[PDB]
Parts: structure tokens; C-alpha cells; sequence
């Protein structure tokens, strides 16, 4: 059973506060 | 009452049903009561994905409209939804969130939202309507940017966040590469210096956002 | 008129706006004219993603619908999704009984539409409560079986549609009927006959077939 790993633009941010 | 909705919206979020989430968080807000940090984040994330879904569709259609009237109409169908979502947020902002905002952290955050959602309109603003739309965005950002300079440390994640977004505004919407880079470096270079103080965790929230600033700068030079 | 819908449908698809996509292709179906190979695919893909979004959400709500009163809350939302989900399923099933299956000309086409019928009845059984679960299970298995027999007669073992049908009816037995051995048997046959014929073929022209064949053995492996 494989449940394991395989398989350009500018960033903007929302601020999620504690 | 209200505690039910916040629990119900979080369910929508794990269920990736963002319209229901926005709908619920809309009700928690329309209460008139100032939002809890938890409540606010949930409002912001909900509407980020509702509007974000349209922005993606839009960028995709509009890129194919370039490479024909059918493509245009679909773009405009998207834009009308986009505009609704944005106004819906901006009204909630002007009616409920910003008047209630007490602390500087809250008043900046809601103003950066205001800028952000006006910025999303500027992404699709065509013709005459664009000039007026760009202005309320920059005024929104600017006001937040000023309060922030008064009340917050160079490494504060919200301030760092406002700088990142407001820089994009210059690069992309105003097409001012210089103002946009100039601002990002300001925010970033202050941070590195202040970064003696930081607790390991704070350091993490900060280094995270600072990494976004440099990521664009890298991309922009 | 129609053609524009087909292009608006391709547009919606790219925008990952699948609800508009299905909306478009439903109108093409309701034109009354029998669908083309392309148009069906767009229809199947449209409604597959449309029903799939709610199936995914549904799987998630129940995952945390495991517990006190927070378990009551998750239930109402599970029901909210289930109503949205059933409506979609019923919508497609109608188009099938009314427009798609009657006008079906090629055996290839009705195998396709009959496989759709089994599929969307299968989704109903995933959320079906006891009273109509047994009946809902039946309409699906009858649809598949009919599709399955037609396909054995008129479509070669490596035909993508015959294979897709084998895989889906295989899953049906396995999951809905809880008949693992019957499930492997149907899947194993379909696969071995497909392999046997594909060694005949220049496989590169059959990527969609080889893809499904890879789904078939993935289950055979897990079910063994
Ligand atoms: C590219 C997307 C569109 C245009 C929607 O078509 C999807 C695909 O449409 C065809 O493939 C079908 C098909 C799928 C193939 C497995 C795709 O294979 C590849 C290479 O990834 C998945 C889709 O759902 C589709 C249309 C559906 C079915 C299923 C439907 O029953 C109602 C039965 C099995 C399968 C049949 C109908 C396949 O023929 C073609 O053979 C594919 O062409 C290639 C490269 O193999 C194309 O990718």
C-alpha cells in the first residue's frame, strides 16, 4: 500500500494572529 | 447563537466548502460585535478562498482570451461574481469590522484587508471604473501603513504582511517597480536588524514573512 | 448555439469551475441530439468533478463525525451535503434515462451511458440509509451488468470504456456488495484479457487504456 511521496509567481500574505 | 456558527464554519473549512464558511462567518460578524482573533482569521480565510477561486479562474480565462467573444463573456461572468464577493467584504468592513476595531493591530489588519479587497477589484477593473477603485485601495493601505509605522516593530508579522502586499500593489497595479521594491527592502532590512530581540517562535512568524518579501525581490530582480 | 456551449464547457473546465461546466453540457444533452465522443467525455468529466467535490467533503465530515453535541453538529452538515449530492446524482440519472440512453446509437455509446448509470446509482448507495439502500444498490448493479454484457459482445478487451466499466463494477462488488472474491475475479479477467490484447498493440496509442489497466492491477494487488 503506497501512501508515500511522488509526482513562478509573486507572493501575497494574509496575517493569521494568535 | 454565535458559538455554533464558528464551530459550523470550521466544519465547512475542513469540508472545503468555503462559501458556507463565508456565509457563517458573515453571520458572526453581522452581530456588530468586534471579532475574536480566532473569529477574524476564519473570516479572512473563508473569503480568501471564495474570492481566490474566482481570481484563479479569471487569470486562466483572461490568459486564454488573449490567445473569441465566448472567452470574453466568460471572463465577464467571472468578474461579476468577483465584484460581488469584494463589495460584500468591503461593506462588512465599513459596516462592522473597522468601526469596531479598537487596537492598532486590529485597525491595521482590517485596513490592509480593505486595501487587499480593493486590490482584487483593481485586478479586474476595466475602463472608467478603474481609477476610482485604485484610489480607495492605496488610501486604505496607506492609512494602515502609517498607523503601523507608529505602533509596530519592524519584525511584526502584520506590518511585515502589510508591506509585502502593499509592495505588490505598486509592482502590479500601479506598475511602479521602483516604489514596490523600495518598500519591500525598507520593511525587510529593518527586520534583519531588529532580529536580535526575537524569541525563537516570533522569529519563525517573522522569518516566514520576510522570506516572502525576498522571494518577490528575487523575482523582481 | 450548441457549439458555443461546448466551448464554454471547455472554458469552465480549465477554470476549475465544474458546476458551470456540467451546466453547459446538460444544456447540450437537452438539445435532444445524441452526443459526440468528445461531448460525452466533457459531460462525464463535468459531473464527475461536480459530484466528487461533495463526495470528498462527505468523506471528511463523517471522518470527524466520530464523537457529544459536536457529533450532532457534524451530522446536520453531513445531511446538508447529502442533499446537494443526491440532487446532482438524480440530475445526471434523469439525463441518462431521458436523453442519453434512449438516443444511444453505437454500442460504445450505450455502454458508456449505462456505466454512468451504475456509477451515479453507486454514489447514492454511499449515502443511502437502510430503507432504500438495498434498492439503490440494485439499480446500479443492473445498469453495470447490462453495460457489462453489451461490452463483452461488442467491444474489444482493451477498449478504454469496457475497461473503465470493468474497474467500476469491480469496485462496486468490492465496496457496495462486499464481494471481494467476485470483485477480484471480474477485475482479474478484465485485466488479463486486456494485457493479452495490448501486447498485440502499439501501446503508445493507448495511454488511456493502459492507465485503467494500471488501476485494475492496483486493486488486484491490494485485494490479494
Ligand atoms: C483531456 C480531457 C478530456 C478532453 C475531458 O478527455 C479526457 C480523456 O477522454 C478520453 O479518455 C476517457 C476518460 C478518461 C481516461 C482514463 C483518461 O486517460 C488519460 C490518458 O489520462 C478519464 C475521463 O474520465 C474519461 C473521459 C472517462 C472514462 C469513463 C467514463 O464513463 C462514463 C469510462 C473510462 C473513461 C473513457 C471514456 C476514456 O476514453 C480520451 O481517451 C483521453 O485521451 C487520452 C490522452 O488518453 C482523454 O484524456
Amino acid at each position: 500500500p503506497r501512501i508515500s511521496v511522488i509526482s513562478r509567481r509573486r507572493q501575497s500574505v494574509l496575517n493569521l494572529m494568535t | 447563537d454565535k458559538n455554533e456558527l464558528v464551530q459550523k464554519a470550521k466544519l465547512a473549512e475542513q469540508a472545503e466548502r468555503y462559501d458556507d464558511m463565508a456565509a457563517c462567518m458573515k453571520s458572526v460578524t453581522e452581530q456588530g460585535a468586534e471579532l475574536s482573533n480566532e473569529e477574524r482569521n476564519l473570516l479572512s480565510v473563508a473569503y480568501k478562498n471564495v474570492v481566490g477561486a474566482r481570481r484563479s479562474s479569471w487569470r486562466v480565462v483572461s490568459s486564454i482570451e488573449q490567445k473569441q467573444q465566448m472567452a470574453r463573456e466568460y471572463r465577464e461572468k467571472i468578474e461579476t461574481e468577483l465584484r460581488d464577493i469584494c463589495n460584500d467584504v468591503l461593506s462588512l468592513l465599513e459596516k462592522f469590522l473597522i468601526p469596531n476595531a479598537s487596537q492598532a493591530e486590529s485597525k491595521v489588519f482590517y485596513l490592509k484587508m480593505k486595501g487587499d479587497y480593493y486590490r482584487y477589484l483593481a485586478e479586474v477593473a476595466a475602463g472608467d471604473d478603474k481609477k476610482g477603485i485604485v484610489d480607495q485601495s492605496q488610501q486604505a493601505y496607506q492609512e494602515a501603513f502609517e498607523i503601523s509605522k507608529k505602533e509596530m516593530q519592524p519584525t511584526h508579522p502584520i506590518r511585515l504582511g502589510l508591506a509585502l502586499n502593499f509592495s505588490v500593489f505598486y509592482y502590479e497595479i500601479l506598475n511602479s517597480p521602483e516604489k514596490a521594491c523600495s518598500l519591500a527592502k525598507t520593511a525587510f532590512d529593518e527586520a534583519i536588524a531588529e532580529l536580535d530581540t526575537l524569541s525563537e517562535e516570533s522569529y519563525k512568524d517573522s522569518t516566514l514573512i520576510m522570506q516572502l518579501l525576498r522571494d518577490n525581490l528575487t523575482l523582481w530582480t
